[PDB]
This record gives C-alpha cells, sequence and structure tokens, in this order.
C-alpha cells in the first residue's frame, strides 16, 4: 500500500489538474 | 461568617457553565476538523484559538473552589473515546461528573494531581491521534496554574508539564504523522506555553538550553513544516537576545531567516518591531525608522498591551537623532500619560539650543532612560543637536552663507561655522554646494516628479497591491 | 522504517496535501459553472 | 605544564622561539579538557585566566610587529574567555583595558557597527570608568558631529602608551573623507588650508592629493573639474518593459483566477 | 497578545508649536515696538 | 571578538582544527555561512590529514545556507566519515535529498543509456545502496522493491 499509496497520490495529482484547466474552458466558454 | 457565607451560591456557577461549555465545544468542533476537514489548516477553532488567547487570562485563574472548576480537569482529562459507545459514555461523562462539581466535591487539582491526572487520557483505550486534543489538554495543566500568575515552586512543575508537551512535540515528529498537518497548531501550543516559559526564565536564569532547542525546534521548520513556529519561536529567539547585554544582533541581522509569512496582522507587526529595535542599535538611518512607524500603525488595536508602550515610546526616538523633531504627546493616552514625563523633557533641549537643559533633563530622568534600555541615546544625539539647529536654518534660507549660518547657532567662531561643513554634504542633511572662492552654502530645488516617471514608479506597486486583494477575495470566496 | 519507509512515508505527505487542497480550489470552480450553467440554462 | 611563564614578560622580547614555545603552551591550553564550553573543573580556567593574558601580551607582540589579524585573533579568544559558558569569578585587572585597545582597534578603522555592538556588555563600566575605554568611547562622541581634527587637538591624552597605531589609523580615516569632501563641489582652499591646517607639515602630501586625487596644486591652489554627468536622460528606454507591465496589467486582470 | 507588561495603565506639533516653536504664544513678544520709536 | 580563533596555519592546529569543527558543527551555520571560505580553504589542504572533514561540517552547515544541493556535494567529499554517520534523525534531511538527487539521476540515465551520461558519484551511490541495505533492514520491502523501480537497475 504504501508504495502504491505514493504512486495513487501521483496519479491523483494531474488527473485532478486537468479538471483544474478544464473549469477554466467551461467557464470561458460559458461567457461566449 | 453571615456575610462572606451568603456570598458564594453565585461565584462557582458561572464557570461551572461557560467554562465547561467552551472548550467542549472547542474540543469538539476541532475534534470533528481533526478526523474531518482535511484542510483544516484553518480551523474556525483557530478563531477559538485567539478566544483561548483572551479566555483564560481573564475568565478563570484559580480552579474555582467551592466546587466550580476543580472537578473540570478530573472530567476533562478523563477522556478514552475507544469508540462510539465508549465516546457516548464519556459524551455522558460531561453531564455525570456536572453532579460530581454541584452536589458532591470536586476532585481538588491544586496543579499537583494534573500531573497524574495525565493518565485518564491513557485510561481505557487511550488516543494519540488525537494529539490537537491532548494537546489543548496539555495547555489545560498550566491554564489555571501558569495563568494563576504563581511563579513559586511550580514553575519547576510548569516545566515537567511542558516536558510532556515537548513530548507531545516527538509525537507529532515520530508518532502516526501523515500529513496532518498539527506542527502550525504544536507551533501555536509552543508559543503559549512559552510566554509564560519566557516569564519563567524571567523569574530564573537564561536560556541556552532553550537556545538550542529553539535551534533544534526552529530547525525543523523550513523543511517540512513551516508557519508562525519559525515566527514566534523567532521572536522568542530575539527578545532575550535583545535582553542580554553582549554581540547578540548582527547575529540577528546575519540570521538570514527574516520571511515567515503573513501572521495576521498580530505576530507580524510586532515582529517588525523586533526587528526594528535590532535595526536600530547600529544607528539606525531613516531605514528602520519607517518601520518602526509601519509596526505602531500595524497592529495597535489593542489597549496599551505594554510592549506597545515602548514601541509608542521608542519610535520617534530614533526619528529625532536622525531628521524629525516632533514630540510625543500626539497619542496622548491614560495608558501614556505616566509614560511621558521624562520623554516629553527629552525632545525639548534637542531643537532647543539649550544643550546644557538637554544635559539637565537627561542627568534629571536618565534612571528612567536607562530604564528604557536606550544607553545610546546620548552618545548620538549631540550628533542632531547641531544637526538639527542646521537642518532648520538650511531649510529657512535657500542660499544661506555658512559664514552667518554658524554665527547664528551659538557657534561663535569662523572655525566652529565649518565642523559642520564636512559631512553635510555626503549625509545628505542639507543639498547645497560649498565653496572657498565663495563660503555661501545655497541650496536649490527642482521638479519633475510630475515630469519623470515618479508617479507610475509609485503606482505599480499598489497596483499589483489592489490584484492582491482580488485575488484574496477570489481564493476565499466560494466555501460554501 | 526510518531508513527505508520514511522516505516514501514522509514522501506522500505532499502528495497527500496537494490533492487536500485541490479538491476545495476544484470544487469552488464546480460551484461557479454551475452557477454559470442555470443561468445561462435559464 | 606553565612553559615559559614569565621568561620574556617584564624586560622585553628579544627572542622569538618565546612566541612559538609560548603558543606551544596555548597548543595544551586549548586541549587540557576543553576551551569553549568548559563544561567542569572550574580550576581549568585557571590557566584560562593565564592563557587570556598571555594573549594579551601576545596582542602586545603584535601591536609591536604590526600584527593586525593576529591582534584580533589573541583579541578574540580574551574575549571568547570573558564570555566563557560558565559564570566564572573574577579573570584579572586586564581585560578592561585590553578592550581598551580592542575598541580602538576596531574604531579608528571605520567599525561604527561593530563598534555599537560592543559598549552593550558591561553596561557602566565604560561610560564613567576604564579610562582605555572612556577615552575611545569619548573618541567615538567625537567621530560623531564634527570632532575628527578636533581628536587631535585632544591626542595629547593617552592612559598607557602612545596609541600611535589608531590616531595614524584616525589620521587616514579623516584622510579619505577630507579627501572625499574636497572632491565634493567645491572652489579649492588652498594649500595653506589643505596643508596646514590638516595634518602632513609639507611632506609629500601634495603628492598624496596631487596624485591620489585631483586638485593640481600648480598655481597657488587647488583646482576642481566638473565631477558631473551631461543629464543623459532617455526617458524611452523604459517605453519597453513598461509597456510589458501594462500587458501584465491587462494578463492577470484578464486571466480566469 | 496577553503579556500586560506596561506601567500602572495633540499637543505634539501644535504645542510643540505653541510652547516651543511658537514664541509669542506662551509669553508676550511685543515690546519691539518700543523697541522701535527710533530706529 | 571571539571569531577569530581560526587565525593560525600551524600544522597541528591542522588537527586540532577539525577538533573545533565537530565541536562547534551543529548550530551556528548562520556564523559559518560567513564562514565558508573558512571551511571550504580548510577543506582545501594538501598537507591537512584529516580531508574530507572539512566537508563533513560543511555539509552541516551548507543546509542552513540555504543550498540543499551543496551539503549533499560535500556530503559526498566526507569520505568515510559521512558513509561511517548514516543513524540521526537529522540526516534523513539530506539523505532524503540524496534519494531524490539520485532516483532523478537514475531516471535521468535510463532516459539515454548511451552518449553523455551524466556520470553518478560513486559516493553519491555509497550511501545509496547502504540506504538499500536500510530497507534490507528495517523489517519493510515495499520500500526495497519501490526504489528498485525508480532507480532504473
Amino acid at each position: 500500500d504504501l508504495y502504491s499509496r505514493y504512486k495513487k497520490l501521483q496519479q491523483e495529482l494531474e488527473f485532478l489538474e486537468v479538471q483544474e484547466e478544464y473549469i477554466k474552458d467551461e467557464q470561458k466558454n460559458l461567457k461566449k | 461568617p453571615p456575610g462572606g457565607g451568603e456570598q458564594e451560591p453565585p461565584p462557582p456557577p458561572a464557570p461551572q457553565d461557560v467554562e465547561m461549555k467552551e472548550e467542549a465545544a472547542t474540543g469538539g468542533g476541532s475534534t470533528g476538523e481533526a478526523d474531518g476537514k482535511t484542510a483544516a489548516a484553518a480551523a474556525e477553532h483557530s478563531q477559538r484559538e485567539l478566544d483561548t488567547v483572551t479566555l483564560e487570562d481573564i475568565k478563570e485563574h484559580v480552579k474555582q473552589l467551592e466546587k466550580a472548576v476543580s472537578g473540570k480537569e478530573p472530567r476533562f482529562v478523563l477522556r478514552a473515546l475507544r469508540m462510539l459507545p465508549s465516546t457516548s459514555r464519556r459524551l455522558n461523562h460531561y453531564v455525570l461528573y456536572k453532579a460530581v462539581q454541584g452536589f458532591f466535591t470536586s476532585n481538588n487539582a491544586t496543579r499537583d494531581f494534573l500531573l497524574p491526572f495525565l493518565e485518564e487520557p491513557m485510561d481505557t483505550e487511550a488516543d494519540l491521534q488525537f494529539r490537537p486534543r491532548t494537546g489543548k489538554a496539555a495547555s489545560t495543566p498550566l491554564l489555571p496554574e501558569v495563568e494563576a500568575y504563581l511563579q513559586l515552586l511550580v514553575v519547576i512543575f510548569m516545566m515537567n508539564s511542558k516536558r510532556y508537551k515537548e513530548a507531545q512535540k516527538i509525537s507529532d515528529d515520530l508518532m502516526q504523522k501523515i500529513s496532518t498537518q498539527n506542527r502550525r497548531a504544536l507551533d501555536l501550543v509552543a508559543a503559549k506555553c512559552y510566554y509564560y516559559h519566557a516569564r519563567v526564565y524571567e523569574f530564573l536564569d537564561k536560556l541556552d538550553v532553550v537556545r538550542s532547542f529553539l535551534h533544534a525546534r526552529l530547525r525543523t521548520a523550513t523543511l517540512r513544516h513551516d508557519a508562525d513556529g519559525q515566527a514566534t519561536l523567532l521572536n522568542l529567539l530575539l527578545r532575550n537576545y535583545l535582553h542580554y547585554s553582549l554581540y547578540d544582533q548582527a547575529e540577528k541581522l546575519v540570521s538570514k531567516s527574516v520571511f515567515p509569512e503573513q501572521a495576521n496582522n498580530n505576530e507580524w507587526a510586532r515582529y517588525l518591531y523586533y526587528t526594528g529595535r535590532i535595526k536600530a542599535i547600529q544607528l539606525e538611518y531613516s531605514e528602520a525608522r519607517r518601520t518602526m512607524t509601519n509596526a505602531l500603525r500595524k497592529a495597535p488595536q489593542h489597549t496599551a498591551v505594554g510592549f506597545k508602550q515602548t514601541v509608542h515610546k521608542l519610535l520617534i526616538v530614533v526619528e529625532l537623532l536622525l531628521g524629525e523633531i516632533p514630540d510625543r504627546l500626539q497619542f496622548r493616552q491614560p495608558s501614556l500619560k505616566r509614560s511621558l514625563m521624562p520623554y516629553f523633557l527629552l525632545t525639548q533641549a534637542v531643537r532647543t539650543g539649550n544643550l546644557a537643559k538637554f544635559n539637565q533633563v537627561l542627568d534629571q530622568f536618565g534612571e528612567k532612560f536607562q530604564a528604557d534600555g536606550t544607553y545610546t541615546l546620548i552618545i548620538r544625539l549631540r550628533h542632531n543637536v547641531i544637526k538639527t539647529g542646521v537642518r532648520m536654518i538650511s531649510l529657512s534660507y535657500s542660499r544661506i552663507s555658512l559664514a552667518d549660518i554658524a554665527q547664528k547657532l551659538q557657534l561663535d567662531s569662523p572655525e566652529d561655522a565649518e565642523f559642520i561643513v564636512a559631512k553635510a554634504i555626503r549625509d545628505g542633511v542639507i543639498e547645497a554646494s560649498i565653496n572657498h572662492e565663495k563660503g555661501y552654502v545655497q541650496s536649490k530645488e527642482m521638479i519633475d516628479i510630475y515630469s519623470t516617471r515618479e508617479p507610475q514608479l509609485a503606482f505599480h506597486q499598489r497596483i499589483s497591491f489592489c490584484l492582491d486583494i482580488h485575488n484574496m477575495s477570489v481564493k476565499a470566496m466560494r466555501f460554501p | 522504517g526510518s531508513g527505508l519507509r520514511q522516505y516514501y512515508l514522509s514522501k506522500i505527505e505532499e502528495l497527500q496535501l496537494i490533492v487536500n487542497d485541490k479538491s476545495q480550489n476544484l470544487r469552488r470552480l464546480q460551484a461557479q459553472r454551475n452557477e454559470l450553467n442555470a443561468k445561462v440554462r435559464l | 605544564m606553565y612553559e615559559q611563564l614569565k621568561g620574556e614578560w617584564n624586560r622585553k622580547s628579544p627572542n622569538l622561539s618565546k612566541c612559538g614555545e609560548e603558543l606551544g603552551r596555548l597548543k595544551l591550553v586549548l586541549l587540557e579538557l576543553n576551551f569553549l564550553p568548559t563544561t567542569g573543573t572550574k580550576l581549568t580556567k585557571q590557566q584560562l585566566i593565564l592563557a587570556r593574558d598571555i594573549l594579551e601580551i601576545g596582542a602586545q607582540w603584535s601591536i609591536l610587529r604590526k600584527d593586525i589579524p593576529s591582534f584580533e585573533r589573541y583579541m578574540a579568544q580574551l574575549k571568547c574567555y570573558y564570555f566563557d559558558y560558565k559564570e566564572q569569578l573574577p579573570e584579572s585587572a586586564y581585560m578592561h583595558q585590553l578592550l581598551g585597545l580592542n575598541l580602538l582597534f576596531l574604531l579608528s578603522q571605520n567599525r561604527v557597527a561593530e563598534f555599537h555592538t560592543e559598549l552593550e556588555r558591561l553596561p557602566a563600566k565604560d561610560i564613567q570608568t576604564n579610562v582605555y575605554i572612556k577615552h575611545p568611547v569619548s573618541l567615538e562622541q567625537y567621530l560623531m558631529e564634527g570632532s575628527y581634527n578636533k581628536v587631535f587637538l585632544a591626542k595629547g591624552n593617552i592612559p598607557a602608551e602612545s596609541y600611535t597605531f589608531f590616531i595614524d589609523i584616525l589620521l587616514d580615516t579623516i584622510r579619505d573623507e577630507i579627501a572625499g569632501c574636497i572632491e565634493k563641489a567645491y572652489e579649492k582652499i588652498l594649500f595653506t588650508e589643505a596643508t596646514r591646517i590638516l595634518f602632513f607639515n609639507t611632506p609629500k602630501k601634495m603628492t598624496d592629493y596631487a596624485k591620489k586625487r585631483g586638485w593640481v596644486l600648480g598655481p597657488n591652489n587647488y583646482y576642481s573639474f566638473a565631477s558631473q554627468q551631461q543629464k543623459p536622460e532617455d526617458t524611452t528606454i523604459p517605453s519597453t518593459e513598461l509597456a510589458k507591465q501594462v500587458i501584465e496589467y491587462a494578463r492577470q486582470l484578464e486571466m480566469i483566477v | 497578545m496577553s503579556e500586560k507588561k506596561q506601567p500602572v495603565d495633540e499637543d505634539n506639533w501644535d504645542d510643540d508649536n505653541v510652547e516651543d516653536d511658537f514664541s509669542n504664544q506662551l509669553r508676550a513678544e511685543l515690546e519691539k515696538h518700543g523697541y522701535k520709536m527710533e530706529t | 571578538g571571539i571569531i577569530s580563533l581560526l587565525d593560525e596555519d600551524e600544522p597541528q592546529l591542522k588537527e586540532f582544527a577539525l577538533h573545533k569543527l565537530n565541536a562547534v558543527v551543529n548550530d551556528f551555520w548562520a556564523e559559518i555561512s560567513e564562514s565558508v571560505d573558512k571551511i571550504e580553504v580548510l577543506y582545501e589542504d594538501e598537507g591537512f590529514r584529516s580531508r574530507q572533514f572539512a566537508a563533513l561540517v560543511a555539509s552541516k552547515v551548507f543546509y542552513h545556507l540555504g543550498a540543499f544541493e551543496e551539503s549533499l556535494n560535500y556530503a559526498l567529499g566526507a569520505g568515510d566519515l559521512f558513509n561511517v554517520n548514516d543513524n540521526s534523525e537529522y540526516v534523513e534531511t539530506i539523505i532524503a535529498k540524496c534519494i531524490d538527487h539520485y532516483t532523478k539521476q537514475c531516471v535521468e540515465n535510463a532516459d539515454l543509456p548511451e552518449g553523455e551520461k551524466k556520470p553518478i558519484d560513486q559516493r553519491l551511490e555509497g550511501i545509496v545502496n547502504k540506504m538499500f541495505q536500510r530497507c534490507l533492514d528495517d523489517h519493510k520491502y515495499k520500500q526495497a522493491i519501490g526504489i528498485a523501480l525508480e532507480t532504473r537497475r
């Protein structure tokens, strides 16, 4: 688990960030 | 007996109710935000942390005999909290021991029993993951005890309780710390315990053990956790380094740890004063008088906290020595009326030419001056005596003569005229040019602050400031 | 533990803290986006 | 153990082998039990007492041989012993003037920040007593307003020695600044004002101001120059970077925060 | 906070004026004309 | 002062110099920040008979200085005096940085296994495989496999 903890948090980083950019996209499009 | 007897049904129950429930809600919501609230870095029980800052200092000092607060400790420390049944049992005990305080006699805990009360948190499947809960449970042993202001034979027991709490630092640094962010709460606890433990080492000798331990507890900062522990421990580091007469200050300047960031308008404000006197001890030259004004104007919201009188006193002392000559009657607080009289006479003889009156006042009130920790004021105040006069006339006359400006400032000799015409140029106390073909110190003036890019210089930082404010709003809005 | 475990136990520290914060931020952005969706829908 | 205790102490220092041999005594002085912490055994602090005084005469050898870095070296371990980590008893009668030669050491060499972090360790020992500091401290008070040559009207007062090594550095420390002040915008006080009032009864000091500085004294005076630029203000140099600042302004203001 | 290390508990520029910077405000100064009936 | 304790160039004060280095090796790395050349040049001595020790105390100070890599470099240049010193709670910082630099360096070498490969230091890996021995001893092996993956070995 502990090594898979450290891998799974990594996987929880970028897949979480793509949503961060994603809401930017959605908001800017919604303005239009 | 008939007088003093009828006057203790009401006194006990007040702390019995509100002193009961306050930290009950504190530990309650704080515990729920320790289990939950992974972003518990800013707890609303941190405002309850502040409410505990001013809470016990005025609420309760003694354990409130007649069975008001004495039974709190045996109740509140008996917290096993195994699981929901064995924790709803303690939920029952919150009210169950209340019959013990009211009807029966509480468990007397005159700062001798709290140490053996540190077994109740261990009894019946002890909880160690709640090092915040047991941490405030480590503050509470001091809370009646230290806040009683004894410093009498229980200073050492203070020290032992804080050794158990430093063992709670050991528990954070060693025991089940899975990014729980509790040091930044344990840094506030380390703050509180080391204010009155600071006093503890004021009622005793030096603190060098807390110097090395302070370099260690500070050492762990900046590596894993850094928030207000480096700030507060740095200030405690500075206060008695300054309090002791030694080199002590260029070590502080070389102490390149000056940027523990925003301290919520409380730590940072005084922080500018701790660093401010430091920059003052090396003949401050208008670089830190601005940060003295800054610190005095940052967090004045209290009412004469006690060191605020010292910042208000020492602030314009350096400015008088530098360029300015305002008095210090502007904030004539009742808190200031008795702390103004020596300094009141202090600043008059500077601008006035009666240096004999200045020595009269200095010999008159030097005892208060020596109590203020400003010994070196006279060694450099005669500096700004003639520099204050020459600044005055230098401001008055535009094309003034140096062969005339001396004779008015009780110079009395042409040779004495130009002993002040040797460093005023390099210093910048007046903008003029001295000549021997014409020994006339004629000044000049310029414009184009509006015609040179002064305003856009002054504007950029504050533009960033306002956009900072916008960023703070957008970041601190959408909680619901 | 100290030599072998502590390097990963102490390195999942910030891997957990970052996802700890960006969920708060993420839900902030979610609330705003849903505001826009309701408005332009109506 | 006590090698050459007073071999050449009062008479003179004819042989420098006693120098390195005394420093061989400091080999054991620093290494008997400790030198900094000095944890226990106060009796080991006694040869740190004499270890201090031997460093004092050692700095008296450095003052004789113009030995600045070794001089401060002696004063360090000295002052290291006076901030000995243990509260021991009285050191000697030789501390207060020793710190007098330290304070004259550091005062004349433009060490003001170092200066004012030195007079704050013995609060009332260097104000109304310890003339070996009182002359340096009133000295610095002379170095406060304009009393730099007034010091030289006050040179004839020394408690023990000539103080030549810092009445001379107090010469130079006023020499760079009289040279700078004359280099300032000024109209040439003649040879008699720059050469007779100050110091230097017509030595090659005229080579000092004539060579180290300008003011070429040929026709009966020193001679200035412009000492100024031509006011080269472009003001369109920031025409690029400031546009960058605005681009950042609308940048962050336009960004979805 | 929680220090209370104090003693027991404009007049700066306007009194800095009116007492010392001001001269004819606390005391009189108008006698010069008696020193001016000959100049 | 007190600082000009080290103004002698004597030979036995070179071995007493180290005896003062490990004595003052703990806290005042703020002072050693101005005392870097006093440790660097002290490290630079062919006639110094305790070589790499100035890199011991150097790796002490440069951490405080803020050079997370410099204390690692001179910790490499500390010789046996550093490799023997691996049981502590402070050293876990510099060794954590060591395994960071190590695993990233090994991912780099695994990138291009031929041509212009950044050579890994022998003393760089000497505490690496030693730490893997800690992986062999401290009763846990998801760690030992973990660094095995990242190490590209």
